[PDB]
């Protein structure tokens, strides 16, 4: 498990298809990125939206 | 101050699933996920311990009423 990827199993449980931003997206645009992951890049926020691909929506990029 | 309460959790949910979900929001130290040991059944709620109060407060603001697991809307509150 890691920030920026969600497993198939959890995706089914969340009803979050591959290629879709997770439902906390809007709130992160309002409140900011994780206080505990300064280098997290999220597609459509501070990483190009074209990186929203497959099971990935973000990545830690120092 | 570092721990949050998570509610409306379908008993099918596993501790590993709660961990995968909440590490999307901030680093997680530990999860306490109460179980009836006679029936081996989870009880609809959990305590997620973050590393500090700021990170817990952030999680509550981001996650309360935000995600459905098995179609049930997850509640996240300070405790």
């Amino acid at each position: 498990s890691r920030p920026g990827r969600i497993s198939q199993e959890l995706r089914a449980i969340m009803n979050l298809p591959e290629g879709q931003l997770p439902p906390w997206c809007m709130k992160m645009k309002d409140i900011g990125l994780p206080t505990g992951y300064p280098d997290l890049k999220i597609a459509g926020l501070n990483w190009d939206i074209t990186n929203l691909k497959g099971d990935v929506y973000g990545k830690i990029i120092p | 101050g570092n721990t949050v309460y998570v509610g409306n959790i379908d008993p099918r949910i596993t501790k590993e699933q709660l961990y995968e979900l909440f590490i999307q929001i901030n680093p997680v130290l530990r999860i306490k996920y109460p179980k009836d040991k006679v029936l081996q059944a989870y009880q609809g709620y959990a305590f997620i311990e973050f590393y500090n109060q700021g990170d817990a407060q952030y999680a509550i603001k981001i996650m309360n009423n935000t995600v459905r697991l098995y179609d049930r809307l997850i509640k996240v509150r300070q405790v």
